[PDB]
């Protein structure tokens, strides 16, 4: 092509890419959980509901 | 990976895969002395690869497709105009010995990386060591100004010194007037505009600071033309030397570290070729740097990072 | 008179003068070791009592 | 102000009793803007390596979103938390001393003498 | 929309604000206060543990 | 802190002496301190010429101080107006001027009229309010 | 406000990654929707600010000065695409966004309710005018220009910092509505002194005052036409906005200490005045003849009276059109000759009749030809100066006297004599400028029609 | 506030004292140094020996402890300066004040 | 310097630091400043340069003086008080003595001449290094022990912190010495706010931390040590000039960036306690922090200088330092300031 050698990250690194997606899922999903708890328990908390 | 700090933490030396015949090698002499030719003997005779002499362009070559790009945008000097006109205002001829200062600069530094990446030695014509000769050559005969000169050393010392001198260099010696008729014989118009004062000035500064310094930092090889023209007794000459001179030998592993961390970083190499002094030949002006600048931007593969550029084919950029 | 000479020396000028001759005299140190561990003795007993500080 | 409240276990970011209080909402505009900094630093990223800064990567200036908005949820949580506390030691502390917060005998605007400053 | 929307809204803001300011006006003071007695929740300053103290029989008899 | 006490103890205007003396001494203190700072960061050449510094920074000093001091006790009685922070603003010109006529120059000193002078009228207003420039930790 | 806010912000996006031909189109077009939609902001109550939230609320004061920032917006889009053609995309696109950010800053200035964050945004107005000042500035002392212009600027704004900060501490909060409703006569204290000198010397610098007034004729001469018409239209109307709504809670100290200031106005307006007619360069004239302008609006603000406040609201309305014009102009003819000199080219009306008659109204605005804005807007002044005191009618009266002269003199000296037979790039008049002029007389003569818009809160 | 401690303070204060002021070399004020050091092993055991905090007497220990690896890595600048300078001294130690 | 012998002596300091941040005893937290003034000087020593030979020099007898001086406290505390643990000072002498023995250690004081020389002679990582992780343990050690500090004379060191740093910056054009400056600016700040409220002075830090961490990896990235080889980065970078002076523009503090919010937090602090002289004072010599700053944006990005031709290979060839979290950083050092009350979580 037009590089005579190979890029640095011409094709990229499947690896680094798939931790990225996974780890940011992790946080979603982690993040989504803990909302979850924190409303369902301040719910019990003062007994709201 | 690359060569860092995490490899030498990790043990990935250099003195391991560096052995005898891991040797750098530049091939030195007059103009068309049989340089290249003696060079690519003993390069396929020892076995070792064989970058050739770095130009204008050889920077050129080292990135993307390797095809030269324009003059203008590759440091706006063509060594044309040196052979035709030698004595302008516009000063090309500094402007030509800087940039190849700096060419046959990265071009050690890759050589350099080469042996102390994969250990299969390197062999070269001319580099940094004989880069003065011309320089000096040229000072003399009423071409430059002294001003040029010192920023020429200043430079080769902030950016030589933390490089290390070959192994071996082999000097095929041809005689000055020799040399004038192998120019007639050469055929290209631009030399034959060549001052023969300035031909055996290039031989005086070669056999009087190039040789002698040399002596004292590695194992000179002075061969006559009819010497050189035998390739395999030079080449054996070159095997049996002794192999113990400089400061090759007591190099440590750390030192090849430093000297790795250096050779893989171009930007650093060439980070001081471009310190702010203020030469005639040497300052674009804003306008002028904006303006090539912008121009390098446009040309294909020099827009975004190497691997990155959608216009020259690259794929998979939004995941990469 | 007033606007390019008396308006720039009465309040931009003077500021940008006094600024510009005693950052000079603050920032031209020799750089010696003696003389700034001297300058340090002294600040400690002017700081110590001089001032008194303690007290 | 509160480093030295009775009670306080060092090195741990919500001391459990917080979770008493309204956790802040997704929507919240503070974290919505500490994403826009996810966002922005993928910008520069991009920038600063000499890459297509609105498209290229788009793993990596994802993951910068989703760090930030993490981040911003416990930021927020215990940035809501100590203010949470200065209102209770405060109105505790108030109650607990009546003589140093007295009540004022409210009167109207009609028995104030407020003085006039004629304007000319 | 019609005047009671200002009015409304107005209402709503001033009542809010002015809760804020002297709500502000009691945390200076209550500060003031817990910073010069320290009788208060905050402000308090490390003193030594008592637990640390040992009272097992020295070797001298009246320490 | 003593030293600068004497000029607290006697009231502004009445006894003139007294308070110029005790401003005359808080020039020099400033004097000698600057001076040793001078001699410290910046190195005098032998004994004679040091002194020769530091007696030219102590005069320069001194005379301020001095000259501020009278000008404030004189003013302050003549007129009769000793809460008057313009009382210090003599002060100012004179600790301008001579300043100044200390170092033989006309700008210098004409500057240090008004710079000088705003900030004595600022300090005595500190007398007159209740500023504090170093207030001790409250809230 | 979100509803002029939200917009302004994305249509950062939109310049920012819109082709190499389609920025000034997709920045001029939106902008003028957006100054479509900021045009309803002139819908006001009777007597009860609009208070949209508890961070954002507008009277009639503060909808006017939007209304005329978020209509400018167009107008520097119109005339830098002129001297900003020859640059690559990115640049402009920054050129644009800069002047984007200009313009949010404003918008939530004036629609402030803390005065801390009124503040905030007020000095942060400094920073994308300080970036088109230095870098985009053609002249020689633009990088001295942006030096004076911040640091004239901050050695105010700190101070008034400090004041705020202070109040807040001790009135308990600095929203606006709070201060005026919760107001307390100020005593003749010497620490309220220094207290009202910190909360009026930052607007009066950015006023001007006379005398601490160097940053414009250093600053707008200087910078690039859309910095110079954003300044002297909109910036120097900060100080006065900031003077109107802190003058709450600074009485009735004001009056004691407005003796020196209104007067260091009210003598300045003469020498600027003076300083336009013995001038060399149209824009240096233009922003003399801002100076005085504005030391107007400072004598109004300082007189505190209903009229007074009128006046100076419709005074502060029709200098920005009116300045924006004339330094329009000026960049249209300095373009032309690639000079600034009033000299260098005169005797241009037979040349380009349209630029002779937009030269023509705009010296009788700024000369203040009744009915427009600006001559009621000067009169109300006039007349609340004469109740307040008598003899400044002399001095009023012997201002727009010089200022007429030197409102006709340029015009007399650029377009009223013989051409320079020398220069021949007077070329045809490209029709963007001619438009440019008309969409800033047009809204002039409008308002003049229903200046009760202009009139500030006080009507 | 006993005697000793009058001595061993003063002494310190003179060892501050010279440290704070150079002559010529760079082993005399590190000697200086070792000699703060010196006055302030001496004060603290004196301290608490007189005050029988058995449990403390270990801290004069590890002041001298810290104490040598101190004048260590100072005499080994020493070496450096030498090295790079040939002397010791301060007075042409210089080449950073630009 | 073999890298694991640079990763221990790395962690070594930070252990140090560590130390000093979690101990009580008072003979440990010395032990830890002992420590991390044991690691640094071969930090500095990297590059083995007579400057760093110097600058390392300069360094070490300034920290040991007050090392030493800090002992000197620490035992007269014990005499006076029999107690070595980080409550207060019992004698008043031994505190006013400290309080210059942990300012040299900061170099805020007339004790700050030692800080641009260092700063200059060493290199730009280990300078780095420096100015932002050597100052987190005395400012611990003093946040501990503020409850009894003179505040005159921590109020006249963190003037002439202020007003000598901000002078000084004013007449260097090498980048390590104006930020020397600049980082002795910034210590007058976070001292003169440190008396009355500490969460105020490590939200300043904090800022200050990260800030000076974007400005010192900008200029590592542009290689730049003296003020026209930075002005010369435009030709071959123009991204790196155009962050140097947004990250400039918040060195000086100007709102809405991230470096007015320490600069507003702490005079909204001191004017409730009755401090009126003094933040006006500092807002007002801000100024001259603020001009240099200025002027190394005007000849970085704003105005575009003359270039070098070699530097048509220097755009041939890219960077290979990643230069880790460099885009958060600028990140956090410009635009935080619409989460400024999140600074009660430090609370
Ligand atoms: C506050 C919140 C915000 C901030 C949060 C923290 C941010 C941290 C930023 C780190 C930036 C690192 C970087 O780019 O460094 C470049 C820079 C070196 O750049 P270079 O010259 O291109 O590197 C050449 C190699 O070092 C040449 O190496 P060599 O061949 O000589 O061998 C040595 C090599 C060995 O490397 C390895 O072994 C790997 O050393 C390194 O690689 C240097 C880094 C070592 C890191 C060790 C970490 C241990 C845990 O290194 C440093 O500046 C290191 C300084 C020390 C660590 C960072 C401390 C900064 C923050 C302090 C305050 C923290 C918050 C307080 C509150
Ligand atoms: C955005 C602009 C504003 C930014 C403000 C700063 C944000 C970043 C810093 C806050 C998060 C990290 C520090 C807090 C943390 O995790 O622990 C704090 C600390 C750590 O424990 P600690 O309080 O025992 O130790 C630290 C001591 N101080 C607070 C004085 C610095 O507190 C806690 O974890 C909770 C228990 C103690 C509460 C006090
Ligand atoms: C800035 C300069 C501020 C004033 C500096 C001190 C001047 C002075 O002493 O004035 C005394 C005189 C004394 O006047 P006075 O004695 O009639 O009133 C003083 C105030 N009371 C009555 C409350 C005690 O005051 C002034 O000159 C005030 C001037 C205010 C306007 C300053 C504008 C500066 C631009
Ligand atoms: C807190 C700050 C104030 C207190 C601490 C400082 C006290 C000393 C103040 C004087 C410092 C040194 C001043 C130097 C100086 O004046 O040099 C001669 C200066 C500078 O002279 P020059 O060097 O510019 O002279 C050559 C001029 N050019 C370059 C144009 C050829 O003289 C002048 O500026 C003219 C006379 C004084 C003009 C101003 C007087 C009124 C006061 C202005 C400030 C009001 C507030
Ligand atoms: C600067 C010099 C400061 C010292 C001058 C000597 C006078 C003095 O005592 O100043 C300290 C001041 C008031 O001290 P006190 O004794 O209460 O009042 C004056 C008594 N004759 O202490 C105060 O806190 C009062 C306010 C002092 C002045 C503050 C403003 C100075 C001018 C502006 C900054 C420059
Ligand atoms: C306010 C921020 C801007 C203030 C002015 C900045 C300096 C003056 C503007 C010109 C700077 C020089 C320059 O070349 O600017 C353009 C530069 C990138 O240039 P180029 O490589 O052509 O971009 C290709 C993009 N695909 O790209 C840039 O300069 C980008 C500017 C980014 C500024 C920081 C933004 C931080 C977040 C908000
Ligand atoms: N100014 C200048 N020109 C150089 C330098 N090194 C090489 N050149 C030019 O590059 C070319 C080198 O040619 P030579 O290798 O000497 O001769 P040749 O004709 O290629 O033949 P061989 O020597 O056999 O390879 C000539 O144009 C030289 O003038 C240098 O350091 N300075």
């Amino acid at each position: 092509k037009f590089y005579i050698r190979e890029p640095p990250h011409g094709s990229p690194d499947w690896l680094k890419v798939g931790l990225t997606l996974g780890t940011s899922v992790f946080l979603w999903i982690y993040l989504i959980k803990q909302h979850k708890e924190d409303v369902l328990e301040y719910k019990r908390r003062n007994g709201l509901e | 990976l690359q060569y860092g700090p995490l490899a030498f933490v990790l043990g990935e030396r250099t003195t391991r895969k560096l052995t005898e015949t891991s040797k750098v090698i530049t091939v030195d002499g007059n103009i068309c002395s049989g340089k290249g030719r003696l060079a690519r003997e003993i390069a396929e005779k020892l076995g070792l690869r064989h970058f050739p002499e770095a130009g204008i362009h050889y920077a050129d070559s080292t990135t993307g497709d390797g095809k030269p790009l324009d003059v203008q945008l590759s440091g706006n000097c063509s060594l044309e105009k040196f052979y035709d006109d030698p004595k302008s205002n516009d000063g090309n001829s500094y402007r030509l010995q800087s940039w190849l200062y700096a060419s046959r600069l990265l071009q050690y530094a890759d050589a350099l990386e080469h042996l102390l990446s994969t250990g299969q030695g390197v062999v070269l014509e001319r580099s940094i060591y004989s880069d003065f000769v011309f320089l000096e050559a040229m000072y003399r005969q009423g071409f430059i100004r002294k001003q040029c000169v010192e920023h020429y050393n200043e430079v080769k010392k902030v950016t030589a010194c933390e490089y290390l001198p070959p192994h071996v260099v082999v000097y095929v010696d041809v005689p000055v007037p020799e040399i004038q008729s192998r120019i007639q014989k050469k055929g290209n118009p631009h030399e034959m505009k060549i001052t023969a004062a300035y031909l055996q000035d290039i031989e005086n500064a070669y056999k009087k600071t190039f040789l002698p310094e040399m002596s004292e930092k590695c194992e000179v090889l002075q061969y006559s033309a009819r010497e050189a023209e035998d390739a395999e007794k030079v080449v054996e000459d070159i095997e049996y030397l002794k192999c113990d001179k400089g400061p090759w030998p007591d190099q440590d592993d750390r030192t090849f570290h430093r000297l790795r961390m250096l050779v893989q970083n171009k930007l650093e190499v060439l980070n001081y070729t471009t310190i702010p002094v203020y030469l005639p030949e040497i300052t674009i002006g804003a306008h002028q740097s904006d303006r090539v600048f912008q121009k390098f931007t446009e040309l294909p593969g020099r827009k975004y990072s190497p691997g990155y550029n959608e216009d020259v084919g690259d794929k998979w950029i939004w995941l990469k | 008179l007033l606007d390019l000479i008396w308006l720039e020396t009465i309040l931009p000028k003077t500021t940008s003068f006094i600024q510009m001759k005693m950052s000079i005299m603050v920032s031209n140190q020799k750089g010696l070791i003696k003389l700034y561990f001297l300058s340090f003795l002294i600040t400690i007993m002017i700081s110590m009592t001089l001032f008194n500080y303690h007290e | 102000m509160m480093s030295g409240r009775p009670g306080r276990v060092p090195l741990q970011f919500l001391p459990n009793e917080a979770r008493s209080l309204p956790p802040p909402k997704l929507t919240d505009p503070r974290l919505v803007y500490m994403g826009f900094l996810g966002y922005c630093s993928g910008l520069i990223d991009n920038a600063i390596r000499r890459r297509p800064v609105v498209s290229a990567g788009l793993h990596r200036q994802l993951l910068y979103v989703t760090s930030f908005v993490f981040f911003g949820y416990y930021l927020l949580k215990r940035q809501d938390y100590m203010y949470a506390l200065r209102d209770h030691d405060m109105f505790a502390y108030v109650k607990s001393h009546p003589e140093d917060f007295p009540e004022k005998d409210k009167k109207t605007y009609g028995e104030i003498l407020e003085e006039f400053h004629p304007v000319r | 929309d019609g005047p009671e929307k200002n009015y409304e809204k107005t209402m709503a803001i001033l009542q809010i604000e002015a809760e804020k300011a002297e709500l502000r006006l009691k945390e200076l003071e209550v500060r003031r206060l817990m910073r010069a007695r320290g009788d208060g929740p905050w402000y308090q300053y490390p003193t030594i543990d008592k637990a640390l103290i040992d009272h097992s029989p020295k070797t001298t008899p009246d320490n | 802190k003593t030293l600068l006490h004497k000029y607290s103890d006697i009231p502004e205007g009445t006894e003139c002496h007294r308070k110029a003396y005790a401003s005359t001494s808080i020039g020099g203190a400033t004097g000698l301190i600057v001076s040793a700072y001078s001699i410290a960061l910046k190195p005098p050449a032998s004994f004679l010429e040091g002194v020769a510094r530091t007696g030219r920074y102590t005069f320069t000093s001194a005379a301020i101080g001095a000259i501020f001091g009278l000008t404030s006790c004189i003013s302050a009685q003549v007129r009769e107006k000793p809460d008057d922070p313009l009382n210090y603003f003599i002060g100012g010109c004179a600790g301008g001027l001579t300043l100044g006529a200390r170092t033989r120059s006309y700008g210098i000193g004409a500057a240090a009229c008004a710079y000088m002078g705003l900030t004595a009228a600022l300090v005595k207003m500190g007398q007159l309010e209740g500023w504090q420039v170093f207030a001790e930790p409250k809230v | 406000m979100l509803k002029i806010i939200i917009p302004t912000t994305m249509l950062l996006p939109m310049t920012w990654m819109s082709k190499h031909n389609m920025i000034w189109i997709n920045a001029t077009v939106h902008s003028l929707l957006i100054s479509l939609i900021s045009l309803s902001l002139l819908n006001q109550l009777g007597e009860n600010s609009l208070n949209f939230s508890l961070t954002f609320f507008s009277d009639s004061l503060s909808a006017p000065l939007l209304v005329l920032t978020t209509w400018l917006l167009p107008l520097m889009l119109m005339a830098s695409q002129s001297h900003l053609s020859k640059e690559t995309t990115t640049r402009k696109k920054l050129y644009i966004t800069m002047l984007i950010l200009l313009q949010l800053f404003l918008i939530m200035t004036f629609t402030a309710t803390e005065l801390i964050l009124f503040y905030i945004l007020f000095e942060a107005t400094l920073v994308p005018t300080l970036i088109i000042i230095t870098r985009w500035g053609n002249q020689t002392e633009r990088l001295n220009a942006g030096l004076y212009f911040l640091f004239y600027t901050l050695a105010g704004s700190l101070p008034l910092l400090v004041a705020l900060v202070y109040i807040q501490n001790t009135t308990g909060s600095l929203n606006f509505l709070i201060i005026h409703y919760w107001s307390h006569p100020l005593s003749n204290s010497w620490s309220n002194i220094f207290m009202w000198l910190a909360c009026i010397m930052a607007f009066m610098v950015k006023m001007p005052l006379y005398g601490l007034h160097l940053w414009l004729p250093k600053a707008h001469v200087e910078a690039p036409i859309a910095g110079s018409m954003v300044l002297a239209a909109v910036l120097l109307k900060l100080g006065g906005y900031g003077m109107m709504r802190i003058t709450t809670i600074l009485n009735p100290l004001t009056n004691y200490m407005a003796y020196p200031f209104l007067m260091l106005s009210m003598w300045g307006m003469i020498m600027t005045s003076s300083i336009c007619l013995r001038q060399t360069d149209l824009k240096s004239l233009i922003a003399y003849s801002s100076v005085s302008h504005m030391a107007l609006v400072i004598v109004a603000i300082m007189i505190q009276t209903p009229w007074s406040f009128m006046g100076a609201t419709a005074l502060m309305i029709a200098h920005g059109l009116t300045s924006s014009m004339l330094f329009c102009l000026a960049n249209t003819n300095y373009e032309r000759v690639h000079s600034r000199t009033m000299i260098l080219a005169r005797g241009l009306q037979t040349l380009l009749p349209l630029m002779a008659t937009w030269w023509l109204m705009a010296s009788l605005t700024n000369l203040a030809l009744p009915p427009s804005i600006n001559l009621i807007g000067e009169l109300f002044i006039i007349t609340a100066s004469f109740s307040w005191s008598n003899i400044t009618i002399i001095l009023m009266g012997m201002n727009m006297m010089i200022t007429a002269l030197y409102s006709l003199y340029m015009l007399i000296t650029t377009q009223r004599g013989k051409y320079t037979h020398h220069i021949n790039n007077i070329k045809a008049s490209f029709t963007r400028e001619n438009a440019l002029m008309a969409l800033h007389i047009l809204p002039l003569l409008l308002l003049t029609l229903n200046p009760k818009m202009i009139l500030g809160p006080l009507y | 506030m006993p005697l000793v401690y009058m001595n061993i303070i003063m002494a310190f204060a003179i060892a501050l004292a010279g440290l704070l002021m150079y002559r010529s070399h760079l082993m005399s004020s590190l000697l200086c140094l070792e000699g703060m050091m010196l006055s302030l092993f001496i004060m603290s055991t004196l301290i608490i020996l007189n005050t029988h905090f058995t449990l403390a007497n270990m801290m004069p220990i590890i002041l001298l402890v810290f104490a040598a690896c101190e004048a260590a890595l100072g005499l080994s600048l020493l070496v450096m300066v030498s090295n790079t300078y040939g002397t010791d001294y301060v007075q042409n130690l210089n080449l950073l004040q630009c | 310097m073999n890298p694991i012998i640079y990763t221990t002596l790395i962690m070594t300091v930070m252990s140090g630091t560590m130390l000093v941040m979690i101990s009580s005893h008072w003979l440990l937290i010395w032990i830890g400043f002992e420590m991390n003034l044991l690691a640094m000087i071969p930090v500095l020593m990297k590059n083995f340069n007579p400057r760093a030979t110097e600058a390392a020099t300069k360094y070490f007898l300034t920290q040991a003086t007050a090392s030493m001086m800090l002992m000197m406290a620490i035992i007269i505390n014990l005499l006076y008080s029999g107690q070595w643990t980080i409550t207060k000072m019992f004698n008043p002498v031994a505190m006013t003595m400290m309080t210059m023995a942990l300012a040299m250690k900061l170099g805020l004081s007339p004790f700050h001449f030692w800080v641009p020389e260092v700063t200059q002679g060493i290199s730009l990582q280990a300078g780095l290094l420096l100015l932002t992780w050597q100052k987190l343990a005395p400012l611990s050690v003093l946040c501990q022990i503020s409850q009894s500090i003179n505040p005159n004379l921590m109020l006249t060191m963190a003037m002439l912190s202020i007003l000598i740093g901000g002078w000084g910056g004013l007449n260097q054009t090498q980048l390590r010495k104006i930020m020397a400056y600049s980082s002795i600016a910034h210590m007058g700040w976070m001292t003169a706010v440190l008396p009355y409220n500490t969460t105020m002075t490590i939200l300043n830090l904090l800022i200050y931390i990260t800030m000076t961490l974007a400005m010192f990896m900008l200029l590592i990235h542009s290689s730049a040590t003296t003020t026209l080889s930075l002005s010369h980065t435009w030709n071959k970078m123009p991204v790196i000039t155009s962050l140097m002076m947004v990250t400039l523009l918040s060195m000086g503090g100007l709102p809405p960036l991230s470096g007015f919010m320490p600069k507003w937090m702490i005079i909204q602090e001191m004017t409730k306690n009755e401090s009126i002289i003094m933040p006006t004072l500092m807002a007002m010599t801000a100024l001259l922090n603020l001009y240099f700053y200025m002027r190394l944006a005007y000849s970085s990005s704003l105005t575009m200088f003359p270039s070098t031709n070699n530097m048509k290979m220097k755009w041939q060839f890219e960077h290979t330092k990643q230069m880790k979290l460099l885009p958060t950083m600028i990140v956090l050092s410009t635009l935080v300031l619409p989460m400024t009350p999140a600074l009660s979580s430090l609370n």
